[PDB]
């Protein structure tokens, strides 16, 4: 049935392909082991092609399909980099709704959980310049699943750091450090530790963006998390 | 370390 | 070649004639997306939305169902149909009106409902959570089970959506469905429960003072699979 | 994450 739900893919009749495609959302959504059969049926190059000429409501569950295979194992993600993925969802960033921008950050979000040279692809895409715009206009649902994705690029090397820095992150972090929901503080702080676990550099443009004063707020936090990410942001900041 | 986590 | 006469027709003054036309049109708007796309293309929708304002009884029914119909249509075409103004009408319709057409439209409010989310944003906009949260109760069983399915389509939208159905007082009446006589209630009562237990904390906090968990708790041993499995997000959404 | 659409 996967070959046929594959061929079905380009279909000219918007009902056998929305079906097609919700097919293929739902075993995506199954586990690594489901989503290693996508791969197999070679479902991935069809379903990334989707993201450029086709409507709203095809383009809405492909990024959920895309979203869900981002969610299975590093050689799952480099099949979905080398499927042509990141361009087309870098691209959703800046025009489409905020249904499917959610859905385009989460599977950024997702991708950026892979190794460093996945996270290296992302930023050769494109991907910092609309993440970090997206801390400031976007919904608070948006923001979180951003805050997320910046959060696993500042888990990777001190040159893709600086490349978040050079991307304007600090300012919007810092002041996400006071955001009133509990949710988007707590990855905002991770974020925050990882950029100060930077070079001495980095930690100077941490010290600028006014990140001192903004941490030790949070070092009378309930959360243990929280606590323990400011803790060790400013021992990096006194060092 | 630098912490790296997969959503969910 | 015969849809234009058809759509014509609505403007007819033989009452005769119009109903003819309307019950064509309805067969047509039931026969699937490509005989709804074809209604769209003969200018059949915006006609068709006049027929609510001002008509008769059975000229209304017929017209509220065709129009259910075409709302089951793809995302495209339920945007035509809020473009064809629809949505005002439609809400109107849900008080003051007989059960038969209230049942209509809901059903049609349901079905746009299951669009995307500026969709569902034209439906709040068009004042249509406080008529669907009052038929939760203060209606017949198959109206409710209707209203419920329409409020699970609009609480599948995104947190600020969830926010207005919060607002409108849905948790307490959708916490009493979870224990309803009727399966089929309970099935779209608790699928409208945990897509408003995947919202963010504050709502989270909202539903546990509406009395959630112990209703969600005595839905675990449900024999219902579908059931099982949203009784069981919900509940682990709660306790974090 | 979780499908809140049918």
């Amino acid at each position: 049935e996967l070959p046929q739900m594959v061929q079905q893919l380009n279909s000219p009749d918007q009902q056998e392909l929305q079906s097609a495609l919700r097919k293929l959302s739902q075993i995506a959504s199954g586990g690594n082991e489901q989503i290693q059969k996508l791969i197999e049926a070679g479902a991935l190059s069809p379903l990334v092609k989707l993201l450029d000429d086709a409507s709203e409501e095809v383009i809405q569950e492909a990024v959920w399909a895309i979203a869900n295979i981002a969610s299975g194992n590093n050689e799952q993600i480099q099949k979905l980099i080398e499927a042509g993925a990141l361009s087309p969802l870098v691209k959703l960033l800046d025009d489409a709704s905020e249904e499917v921008i959610q859905e385009a950050v989460w599977a950024i979000a997702n991708i950026a959980s892979g190794n460093n040279e996945q996270i290296q692809k992302l930023i050769e895409a494109g991907a910092l310049s609309p993440l970090v715009k997206l801390l400031d206009d976007a919904s608070e649902e948006v923001i979180q699943e951003a805050v997320w994705a910046i959060a696993n690029i500042a888990s990777g090397n001190n040159e893709q750091i600086q490349k978040l820095i050079e991307a304007g992150a600090l300012s919007p972090l810092v002041k996400l450090l006071d955001d009133a929901s509990e949710e988007v503080i707590q990855e905002a702080v991770w974020a925050i530790a990882n950029i100060a676990s930077g070079n001495n550099e980095q930690i100077q443009k941490l010290e600028e963006a006014g990140a001192e004063p903004a941490l030790e707020k949070l070092q009378s936090s309930p959360n243990e998390e929280v606590q323990k990410n400011a803790q060790a942001a400013l021992e990096a900041l006194n060092s | 370390k630098r912490k790296r986590k997969r959503k969910r």
